[PDB]
């Protein structure tokens, strides 16, 4: 029915004001109460505060005095100000609506953005270092395990496919790793041993922020 | 500032059971909100003011309580029940929540399939040198992982990660690097990633030696 959806930046350096725009369709901002969450590493939620259908304000105390909430009701856009950020502002910024009810119906409700996850992080662009990972050895079973390594990039995100989408079955990437300012991933594929190195298997790794295009197949040695 | 604890914050539940989470108050709260979120969706209302199903929830969940002691309840446990879910009190200002329970599927227990490679021909251009270890589709999810350089184990330099329970056949994956200078990888020649997960005590180690293939 309605919908939310929370727009801005996704990379802010430490000490810098974090800024985020909610924009609501569906329904006016003149009617409830509308507000900022955030989901941090580790998966706790954090109610950050509202900004009332009136313009009133309401503030978690543990934002100290960071974050403030401004409005355009003749744009029915509501946002979020969180000054001075350090690394561990590092979230998904979600806006949302309490529940309620509502139109006719019998049950409660609420609405949700999609969010956005924001980096706090003084880095800089940087590619990763995409390696081949192939077995140094094998005589039997019916599958064989290969892979890639995508090391040292910043910032988040990376994709990884496989052979252009055509191998997904038994594909897996993991969750990147920040180690050293840098992050790192790692991506698997299985295939059957009659298809490699018989049949070409190719990652398609790229990295948004700094147009990467690679491609390698994995070759054996 | 009413905290919210929650239990159990991790579980596994066959398709069929019955599952209870508990949310305990700090300070009594008049009623508790519960919320549901799945990988890749936003938190959404699942039970309203204590009892009341929230649009879109089937029949099978119900909380219950009051003042400091609250819960919710599936009665029949369905795969796509799994997911976190956090309970929440706004009776006082500020809204809290608690810290959330992962509700993970279970399933028949899998040992890891475990493939080890070496630092490609590529990355010895650099200073450093990464053995991968992948640790993939096993069940359950607790998993040790231990990195030995000629049979002597090497503690850090390591970096692991999880993938969440496989959507298609519920297992969990880990992939181990240990990344180490150039040259201490030259001067080691058998690298071996060692698995002990539920199988069996001792079991899955995967090597290969510096000294062989190119």
């Amino acid at each position: 029915e309605v919908q939310l959806q929370e727009s801005g930046p996704s990379l802010v350096k430490p000490s810098q004001t974090l800024s985020l725009t909610c924009s609501v369709t569906g329904d006016s901002i003149t009617s409830g109460y509308w507000n900022w969450i955030r989901k941090f590493p580790g998966n706790k939620l954090e109610y950050m505060g509202y900004i009332s259908y009136s313009g009133s304000t309401y503030y978690n105390p543990s934002l100290k005095s960071r974050l403030s909430i401004t409005r355009d009701t003749s744009r029915n856009q509501y946002y979020l100000q969180l000054k001075s950020v350090t690394p561990e502002d590092t979230a998904t910024y979600y806006c949302a609506s309490p529940p309620g009810y509502y139109g006719s119906g019998p049950y409660a409700m609420d609405y949700w953005g999609q969010g956005t996850s924001v980096t706090v992080s003084s880095a800089k662009t940087t590619p990763p270092s995409v390696y081949p990972l192939a077995p140094g050895s094998a005589q039997t079973n019916s599958m064989v395990t290969l892979g890639c390594l995508v090391k040292g990039y910043f910032p988040e995100p990376v994709t990884v496919t496989w052979n252009s989408g055509s191998l997904s079955s038994g594909v897996h990437t993991f969750p990147a790793v920040l180690q050293s300012d840098l992050y790192t991933l790692s991506s698997s594929v299985t295939v059957p041993s009659s298809t490699w190195p018989s049949e070409t298997v190719t990652c398609n790794v790229a990295h948004p922020a700094s147009s990467t295009k690679v491609d390698k197949k994995i070759s054996p040695g | 500032d009413i905290v919210l604890s929650q239990s159990p914050a991790i579980m596994s539940a066959s398709p069929g059971e019955k599952v209870t989470i508990t949310c305990s108050a700090s300070s009594s709260v008049s009623y508790m909100h519960w919320f549901q979120q799945k990988p890749g969706t936003s938190p959404k209302l699942c039970i309203y003011t204590t009892s009341n199903l929230a649009s879109g929830v089937p029949a099978r969940f119900s909380g219950s309580g009051s003042g400091t002691s609250y819960s919710l309840t599936i009665s029949r446990m369905e795969a796509e029940d799994a997911a976190t879910y956090y309970c929440q009190q706004r009776s006082t200002y500020p809204p809290t929540f608690g810290s959330g329970t992962k509700l993970e599927i279970k399933r028949a227990d899998a040992a890891p399939t475990v493939s080890i490679f070496p630092p490609s021909s590529e990355q010895l251009t650099s200073g450093g040198a990464s053995v991968v270890c992948f640790l993939n589709n096993f069940y359950p999810r607790d998993i040790n992982v231990k990195w030995k350089i000629d049979g002597s184990e090497r503690q850090n330099g390591v970096l692991n990660s999880w993938t969440d329970q496989d959507s298609k056949d519920s297992t969990y994956s880990m992939s181990s690097t240990l990344t180490l200078t150039k040259d201490e990888y030259e001067r080691h020649n058998s690298y071996t990633c060692e698995a002990t997960h539920k199988t069996s005590t001792s079991p899955i180690v995967k090597s290969f030696n510096r000294n062989e293939c190119a």
